[PDB]
């Protein structure tokens, strides 16, 4: 979760939502469109979704550490 | 023969670094040409 | 050079063989295929080929079948006009 | 087993080369 | 120069690699020279790009004379509190 | 003029420091160059070029000149096993004296490094033997770099300047850099191994004083002219040969023996003369196809605009690529760049599975070095490739001359690309990290059984049609009765038997599930990051969220946070993201070679086929397990000769964590900082004296990402370098 | 045309000013290459080759009296003479090079006037009347283009035979 | 004449270096004369010093602990006394170099061209023959002094003596 929150904290907003335009195509050319158009994260939410899964992994990470190595006792 | 890297290291590490510098900075700034 | 429609101007295939007519061209790549697969076939395939056994021959016709190729492709372009 | 005069004259060499790189430098012109 | 010449010796001299040796002082003030002579670098490359186009000290023959001024007075800091720290 | 860049007005009237920092990241892009033209920028990358080469042999010379005047190489080429290789002396006045006994080895009599390139072996192999030989080569090139940059002064002459039709003479190029920068060069490689290499490989001093005389072959060139090749085929070295020494020795230069040396477990010396004597042969040949003012040969723009089939299906073909290739540096610089990553692999592939240097493959931590190397540069490169491809359609493309070409036609479905690659990323991803979870996760409960190890039935099947008797598959070269084995039987395939069968050798590695896990892992990573880079190539000249992108150029922040927000929306942007991937994809393949190859080095190849199926065996039979020889450089307790390579770990991963600075944190909160910075400054007594001449700003945001993505990067590498080589060279494996 | 081989076009690029002039390229190496500079260069081999030519015939009977100069062949002469004298004549001929440096890649310049010129043989041809001036141009060229070939022949000939003869 | 064609090429070439006196100006060859007029009699010196024995002599070499690492030659070789006793005697006049360099008596010739002055003209292949303390003797003397210390190592390399070995020979073979 830590590496996968760098995803969000480096990118920006730009490239996910054309990557997001070509997969819509992709939907429509089945006749398979949402009517809530998809949109790439804003770039406060990107910011934040990056910040909470790194906090989250960082947590983790120390707090399986701490515990295993103070239960192997 | 054993005598060149302590007179020439210094040179490369420290006085051409130091040179090098000074020269470029001189002209980054030079505000002429 | 660049053409449109099913057949290819004659002038694709150079100075020299745009002139060849068909059949001549046909012809020409029957044999050269053939000496070249009969080549191939003798050496190392109906015959080990060893470090004595290299005919100059043999490598001639194997290197003539993609002339074989070539020469069935401009007749056909010959052929449809 | 390179001899000081062998050092010596590569270092000339590399002296003639450095002027040459210089040259070629300064000639690219900014 | 004399006030941060005299001023510079004390750091090399007690916490240089040699300050365990007898030969510490000597090691510090040359390293202090070293120091004041790269400071005198950046002070006449400055003067030569900031002032370009005797007086008020933000001149080119000003800050020059600053310059020297500060050269010779930092030498002469390192080498009194040489000669001080020489006998103490 | 008027300041610093005088390429650059617009930069040189810009007060900040940015003026400085862009007129270092702007010197190199010629075409932007106020005042530029088509002839003038042709004229200084050609001397570029030269200046470049010149570089590249002074490289070469100073390498040869250390290991002459610094190296044991005579010392090593009498016993190549024991001792280590040096590559020059270390007079670093910082050290202390535990240090300096510490990193003196080898020789001795001074500290030293122990060189890591490989180099030894390879000079070993062409045929050098004393410092005198290595001096002499260094000198020689010395000589060469200083005539290489003399002829890049000299082609910026008026007089000598060539014009800008002799750039664009596509024809003559390729018929000479083919036949003679190619294959002339090939034939005197091989010249030099029949007379210098193999002569020297059994125990006979051939040189410049002597070479006139001794002919490589007794028989000496009658069989040639006569027809009777054979002859140079006859008598090759018996399995009973020192390398070096006429002990065993034979007398033919070119033979098709195939296999190792037994000694050396390397290529044939003749093998490889006789490799390069073809590879000339056919290049030479092939130079001779394009017609150059001599009336025979062909017409490259003819052939282009001729291949449109009939049926329509790629529409115009290939009509107007020739103009845009001739016409557009970019698009041939991504092509050879291309090219070359792809060599690039292909030389990490071959060489590590193909020893083509005698002693190599026992020297372990050379050949983790030089595999890592080239990866990571063929990483570099395909990556360099794709961006410049982005660049050529964002300047070079011309969609009026391309009209229902391929090309075009290439953007014309896009979307389907894209999405498709996306779909094959996703669906590689997520399967392949579900396999490694469930396994982890089975594992972890004690219930290795239930496991889903994949056998990978299609490189086995590939391995033994090579002759791999080892699966029981009984197809191709492993059947006897197989029309492949019985044509190939008296030419190489016995040896090549003997080798691929054989288990002391990387030829062909047995494979197993983790194998087959960690390849569709590299497939996921090789896809994302096409993925990555195919989408910012083909959006670069527009989208529905920019759609006048290509108006803005190849690298521009963003446009603003309008209609969403733009945030790396440039094709530079995609660039900079599909970086990440590569060194990502990259650090896999290497972290799957050297895994591999120390477990086999061990001796318990076991090892790496039970853990390599879970992820925490990764963490811990590898990074935890591997890391304790190179951690342990330096500790309270004392030092040792790995020191360094600790030192180089920490700060690899310092910058690496620095590189996270920029990429994470972006200009406004820096800006902001700087502005108080500055008014501290300015109310400052004693300080307001001294005063800045270029007003200091933040970073801006191209810079900035681009500064995080060098710090990730050299912290990347770094890192991993020091990890390979200490770990290995700790333990020796 | 091309009085020198008669059945190949007159290479375009080289016209008669150029002393020694027949239009030989067959190449078409003249549209490619600074004839100036290939003029003045094939000058400078012209005056080498002719000077080696005498010199080795000269020294093929008679040599200075001291032993060490008593090698016969041009070969065994430059393996036998010390290490000095030729870095000796190696720094009189550089010296000399030196000097013709910033003249030789000069363009206002014709070949003669690039290499460096003896004073009284240039104040000699300086004084001679255009139609004799292009006559000893002519005589020159061509004479050196035969004595290049001449030692050519005759080191070969050295390396392989023994004696250049 | 050629040296002039060749200043006029440096000149173009670097313009910069050469404004300020930097390369083939009068300026530098003087003061490359004065240094070596100084390092002729400081030849001289150290010979006569070797000869009678002040130099600690090279049986004995420093210390590590005392002199740190700088010492240090390769490795566990130090750098000889007399090497280092010569290299102080040349540190004390390059102390007074900077000295003289950055705080230039006003009366000194500076190190540099100032700024709006110009280099002073070419001295010519005889240098105008006026005796006493003139600037043309000090011109001649130092070109003297440097062609000296050029041939004197070009001996002492081409034979493989010691440069001071070579001085020794000259003279009447007073010096060691
Ligand atoms: C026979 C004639 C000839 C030759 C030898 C060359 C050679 C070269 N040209 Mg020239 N050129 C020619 C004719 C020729 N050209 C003609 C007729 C034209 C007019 C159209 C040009 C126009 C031209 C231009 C405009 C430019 C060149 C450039 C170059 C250089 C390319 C860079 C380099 O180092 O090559 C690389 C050489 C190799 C042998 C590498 C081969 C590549 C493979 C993939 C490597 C594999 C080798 C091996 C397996 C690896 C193991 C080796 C390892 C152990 C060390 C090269 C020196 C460029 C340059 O740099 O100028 C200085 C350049 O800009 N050429
Ligand atoms: C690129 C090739 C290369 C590299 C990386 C090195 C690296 C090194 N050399 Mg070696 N060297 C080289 C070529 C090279 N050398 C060549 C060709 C010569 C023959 C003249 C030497 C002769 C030499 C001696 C005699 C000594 C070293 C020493 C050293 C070390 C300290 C650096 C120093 O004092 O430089 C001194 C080097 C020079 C004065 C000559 C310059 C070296 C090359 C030619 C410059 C290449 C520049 C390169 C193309 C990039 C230019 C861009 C740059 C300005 C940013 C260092 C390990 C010292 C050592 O061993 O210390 C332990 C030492 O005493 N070098
Ligand atoms: C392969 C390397 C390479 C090459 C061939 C070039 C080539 C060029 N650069 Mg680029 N550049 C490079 C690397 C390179 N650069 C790097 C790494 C940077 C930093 C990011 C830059 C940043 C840069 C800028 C900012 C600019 C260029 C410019 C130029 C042009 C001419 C510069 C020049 O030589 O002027 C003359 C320079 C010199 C003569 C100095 C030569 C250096 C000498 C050889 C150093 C020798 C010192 C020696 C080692 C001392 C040892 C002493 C020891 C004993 C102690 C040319 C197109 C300019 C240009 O053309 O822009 C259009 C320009 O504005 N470059
Ligand atoms: C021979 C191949 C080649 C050539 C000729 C070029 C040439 C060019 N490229 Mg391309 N490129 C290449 C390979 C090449 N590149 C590769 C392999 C990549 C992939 C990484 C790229 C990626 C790339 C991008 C993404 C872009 C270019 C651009 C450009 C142009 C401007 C470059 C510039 O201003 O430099 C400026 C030079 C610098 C800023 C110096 C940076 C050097 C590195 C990053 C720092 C290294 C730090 C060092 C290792 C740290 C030391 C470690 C120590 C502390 C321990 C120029 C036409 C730009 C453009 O717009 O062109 C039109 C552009 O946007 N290139
Ligand atoms: C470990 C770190 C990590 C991971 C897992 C990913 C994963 C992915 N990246 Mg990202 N990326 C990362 C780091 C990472 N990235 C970093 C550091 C960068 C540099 C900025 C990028 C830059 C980048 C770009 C530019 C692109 C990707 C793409 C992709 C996709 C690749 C295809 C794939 O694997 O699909 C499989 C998906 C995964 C493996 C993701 C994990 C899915 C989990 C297993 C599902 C869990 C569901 C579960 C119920 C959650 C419950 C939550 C609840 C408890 C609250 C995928 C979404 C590409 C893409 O979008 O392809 C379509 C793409 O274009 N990434
Ligand atoms: C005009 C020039 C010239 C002249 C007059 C001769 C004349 C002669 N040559 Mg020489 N030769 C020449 C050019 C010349 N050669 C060149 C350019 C080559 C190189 C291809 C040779 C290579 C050569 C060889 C290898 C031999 C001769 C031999 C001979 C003799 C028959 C004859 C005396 C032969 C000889 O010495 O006769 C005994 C002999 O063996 N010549
Ligand atoms: C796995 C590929 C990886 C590399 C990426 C792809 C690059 C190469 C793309 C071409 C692949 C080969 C296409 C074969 C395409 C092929 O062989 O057919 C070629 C044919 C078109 O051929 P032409 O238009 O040249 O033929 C003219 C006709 O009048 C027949 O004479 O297309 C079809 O028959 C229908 C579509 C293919 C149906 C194939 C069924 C089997
Ligand atoms: C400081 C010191 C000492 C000292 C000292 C000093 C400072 C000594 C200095 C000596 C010095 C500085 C000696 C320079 C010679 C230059 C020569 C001979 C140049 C010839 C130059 C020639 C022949 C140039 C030729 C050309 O230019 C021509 C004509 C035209 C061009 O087209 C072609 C070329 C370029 C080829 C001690 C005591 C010795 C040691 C002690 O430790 C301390
Ligand atoms: C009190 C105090 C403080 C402060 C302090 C200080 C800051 C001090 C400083 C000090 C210093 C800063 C000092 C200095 C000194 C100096 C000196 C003392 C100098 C001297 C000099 C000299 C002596 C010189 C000489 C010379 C010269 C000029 C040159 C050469 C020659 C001679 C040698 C003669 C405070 C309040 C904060 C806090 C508490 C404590
Ligand atoms: C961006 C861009 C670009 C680029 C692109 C790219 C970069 C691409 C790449 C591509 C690639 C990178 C490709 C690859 C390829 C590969 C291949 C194609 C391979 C092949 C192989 C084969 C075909 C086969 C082989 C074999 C044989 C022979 C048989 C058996 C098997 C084997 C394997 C052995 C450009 C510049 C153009 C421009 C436009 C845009
Ligand atoms: C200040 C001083 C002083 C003074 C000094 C001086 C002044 C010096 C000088 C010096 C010098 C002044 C030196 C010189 C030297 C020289 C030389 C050493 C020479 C040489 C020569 C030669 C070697 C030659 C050769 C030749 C011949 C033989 C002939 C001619 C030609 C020729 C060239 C070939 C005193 C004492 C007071 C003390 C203190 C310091
Ligand atoms: C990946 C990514 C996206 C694309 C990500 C999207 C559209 C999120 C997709 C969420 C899916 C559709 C919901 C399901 C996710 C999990 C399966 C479980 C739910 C997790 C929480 C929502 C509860 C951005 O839009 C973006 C914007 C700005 C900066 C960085 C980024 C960025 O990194």
């Amino acid at each position: 979760i830590w590496a996968f929150s760098l995803m969000f904290l480096f990118s920006g907003r730009g490239y996910w939502q054309e990557l997001i335009e070509s997969i819509v195509w992709a939907h429509n050319k089945i006749k398979v469109a949402p009517a809530i158009q998809p949109r790439a994260l804003s770039i406060t939410q990107g910011r934040a979704v990056g910040l909470a899964h790194y906090l989250l992994g960082g947590i983790g990470t120390t707090w399986a550490f701490f515990l295993a190595r103070i239960i192997s006792v | 023969a054993s005598y060149l890297p302590s007179i020439l290291v210094p040179l490369v590490g420290i006085v051409f670094p130091g040179v090098a510098m000074a020269l470029l900075f001189l002209y980054i700034e030079k505000d002429d040409i | 050079t660049y053409w449109e429609g099913k057949a290819p101007p004659s002038k694709v295939l150079g100075p020299v063989v745009s002139q060849i007519p068909s059949p001549a061209l046909g012809v020409i790549s029957l044999i050269c295929l053939g000496v070249g697969t009969y080549s191939v076939h003798e050496s190392n395939i109906f015959h080990t080929l060893t470090a004595d056994t290299i005919n100059p021959g043999y490598i001639i016709g194997s290197l003539l079948t993609p002339v074989a190729w070539g020469t069935h492709v401009a007749s056909w372009i010959q052929k449809q006009n | 087993m390179v001899t000081d005069t062998q050092v010596f004259i590569a270092l000339v060499l590399a002296l003639i080369s450095a002027l040459l790189a210089i040259r070629l430098g300064t000639k690219l012109y900014v | 120069g004399m006030a941060h010449g005299y001023l510079l010796v004390g750091p090399f001299d007690k916490l240089g690699p040699l300050r365990n040796s007898e030969i510490a002082l000597l090691s510090g003030f040359l390293s202090a020279v070293g120091l004041i002579t790269i400071l005198t670098l950046c002070l006449t490359i400055y003067g030569k790009v900031s002032f370009q186009e005797n007086k008020d000290l933000l001149t080119e023959d000003g800050w020059s004379q600053f310059t020297s001024g500060f050269l010779v007075g930092a030498f002469g800091g390192a080498g009194f509190a040489y000669l001080t720290l020489l006998n103490l | 003029a008027t300041k610093f860049p005088k390429f650059s007005q617009a930069l040189a009237q810009d007060p900040t420091t940015r003026r400085i920092w862009f007129g270092i990241a702007t010197a190199h892009d010629f075409e932007t160059h106020d005042g530029m033209t088509e002839e003038k920028l042709y004229q200084k990358i050609f001397a570029s070029h030269f200046g470049h080469l010149a570089i590249i042999f002074l490289w070469t010379s100073g390498n040869l000149f250390h290991v002459a005047w610094q190296g044991n190489f005579e010392q090593w080429v009498l016993n190549p096993l024991k001792v280590k290789p040096i590559a020059h002396t270390i007079w670093d006045p910082h050290f202390g004296e535990p240090a300096i006994k510490a990193f003196t080895k080898g020789g001795a009599f001074y500290p030293v490094n122990i060189a890591y390139s490989g180099v030894y072996h390879w000079w070993y192999t062409i045929g050098m033997r004393t410092n005198n030989d290595l001096y002499l080569g260094s000198i020689g090139l010395i000589i060469l770099s200083g005539l290489l940059l003399f002829a890049g002064w000299l082609h910026l002459q008026p007089k000598f300047s060539p014009s800008l039709s002799w750039f664009k003479n596509n024809e003559s190029r390729l018929n000479h850099h083919l036949s003679g920068l190619f294959g002339v060069s090939s034939l005197a490689w091989t010249g030099h191994l029949v007379h210098v290499a193999i002569p020297e490989s059994r125990g006979t001093h051939i040189g410049w004083d002597n070479f006139l005389t001794t002919p490589p072959h007794p028989d000496g060139l009658a069989p040639f002219f006569s027809g009777n090749w054979n002859v140079y085929a006859q008598n090759p070295d018996t399995a009973q040969h020192i390398f070096g020494t006429s002990q065993g020795s034979g007398s033919a230069i070119l033979t098709f023996l195939g296999g190792f040396h037994p000694q050396t477990q390397s290529l044939w010396l003749t093998d490889m003369a006789h490799h390069h004597l073809a590879i000339a042969v056919i290049f030479i040949i092939a130079g001779h196809m394009y017609r150059t003012n001599f009336g025979i040969g062909h017409n490259m723009k003819e052939i282009l605009d001729a291949h449109r089939p009939p049926g329509g299906r790629l529409g115009a073909g290939h009509r107007g690529l020739f103009d845009t290739i001739t016409n557009s540096l970019h698009m041939q610089l991504g092509l050879a760049l291309a090219s070359l990553g792809v060599i690039t692999s292909l030389t990490a592939q071959h060489m590590y599975a193909i020893s083509p240097y005698a002693f190599m493959a026992k020297d372990f931590t050379t050949q983790a070095a030089l595999y890592t190397h080239h990866q990571y540069i063929a990483g570099f490169l395909m990556v360099g490739a794709f961006a410049h491809g982005a660049i050529f359609f964002v300047r070079d493309y011309d969609p009026e001359a391309n009209k229902n070409n391929v090309l075009a036609r290439m953007l014309e479905h896009k979307e389907a690309i894209i999405s498709h690659l996306s779909w094959v990323s996703l669906f590689l991803g997520f399967h392949t990290l579900g396999l490694y979870i469930h396994n982890d996760t089975v594992v972890a409960f004690g219930q290795p059984e239930k496991q889903i190890l994949v056998e990978p039935v299609f490189a086995q099947f590939i391995q033994a049609a090579s002759g791999k008797a080892l699966y029981g598959f009984d197809t191709l070269l492993s059947s006897s009765e197989s029309p492949a084995t019985v044509a190939g039987s008296a030419i190489w395939l016995p040896g090549w038997l003997e080798a691929i069968n054989s288990e002391k050798n990387d030829l062909f590695l047995t494979i197993g599930p983790g194998d087959f896990l960690v390849h569709h892992a590299i497939a996921l990573g090789l896809h994302t990051t096409t993925l990555i880079l195919v989408k910012g190539a083909l959006d670069a000249r527009g989208s529905k969220l920019m759609p006048d992108k290509k108006d803005f150029g190849y690298s521009f922040p963003c446009d603003g946070p309008g209609r969403g927000g733009t945030c790396d929306i440039s094709a530079w942007d995609a660039f900079y993201l599909s970086m990440f991937w590569m060194l990502n994809t990259i650090g896999w393949v290497t972290f799957y070679w050297h895994w591999k190859h120390v477990t086999i080095w061990q001796g318990n190849p076991a090892q790496f086929n039970e853990s390599s199926n879970y992820l925490m065996g990764w963490l811990r039979d590898y990074l935890w397990l591997n890391s304790s020889p190179l951690i342990n450089g330096y500790n309270p307790y004392g030092m040792n000769s790995l020191s360094v390579w600790a030192w180089m770990f920490l700060f690899g991963h310092l910058v690496w964590a620095t590189g996270f600075m920029f990429l994470i944190s972006w200009r406004g909160y820096w800006q902001e900082l700087i502005e108080t910075l500055v008014w501290a400054h300015e109310r400052t007594p004693l300080a307001n004296l001294i005063s800045w001449k270029d007003k200091p700003v933040a970073l801006s945001i191209v810079q900035a990402r681009l500064v995080g993505l060098a710090h990730f990067t050299v912290g990347y590498i770094l890192t991993y370098a020091a990890f390979v080589i200490a770990s290995t060279a700790g333990k020796f494996g | 045309m091309s009085k020198s081989i008669p059945f190949i076009q007159r290479p375009p690029a080289l016209t008669g000013e150029m002393p020694g002039d027949v239009g030989f390229d067959p190449l078409g190496m003249s549209e490619n290459l600074n004839l100036g500079y290939m003029q003045a260069a094939e000058l400078k081999h012209c005056r080498v080759a002719m000077l080696a030519v005498v010199g080795v015939l000269v020294t093929q009977f008679i040599h200075l009296p001291a032993d060490q100069f008593s090698a016969t062949s041009p070969l065994d002469a430059i393996a036998k003479v010390p290490l000095a004298g030729h870095l000796q004549i190696f720094g009189l001929i550089a010296g000399l090079e030196m000097g013709s440096l910033n003249r030789t890649y000069d363009d206002s310049t014709d070949a003669w006037g690039k290499l460096i010129q003896d004073p009284s043989g240039a104040k000699q041809f300086a004084a001679k009347s255009a139609a004799d001036k292009a006559k000893s141009q002519l005589q020159e060229i061509k004479n050196g283009r035969l004595a290049m070939i001449a030692i050519m022949g005759m080191l070969i000939q050295t390396a392989l035979f023994g004696h250049p003869l | 004449s050629v040296f002039t064609d060749a200043t006029e090429a440096f000149s173009k070439d670097y313009p910069d270096f050469y404004k300020a006196g930097w390369g083939p100006t009068t300026k530098a060859e003087r003061w490359n004369g004065r240094h070596a007029m100084f390092g002729w009699v400081l030849i001289v010196a150290t010979g006569y010093a070797k000869a009678h024995g002040l130099i600690p002599d090279p049986e004995v070499a420093l210390n590590l602990k005392e002199w740190g690492t700088l010492s240090i030659l390769a490795g566990p070789q130090t750098i000889s006394n007399e090497r280092a006793v010569v290299l102080i005697a040349n540190v004390h006049a390059l102390f007074m170099s900077l000295c003289a360099a950055f705080a230039p008596l006003s009366f000194q010739d500076p190190l540099l061209i100032p700024k709006g002055q110009k280099d002073e003209p070419a001295a010519g292949l005889i240098p105008a023959i006026v005796p006493g303390l003139t600037k043309e003797a000090e011109l001649l003397n130092g070109r003297l002094a440097m062609l000296g210390l050029v041939l004197v190592m070009g001996h002492s390399l081409a034979t493989g003596t010691p440069f001071l070995n070579s001085v020794d020979l000259f003279l009447g073979n007073r010096l060691g």
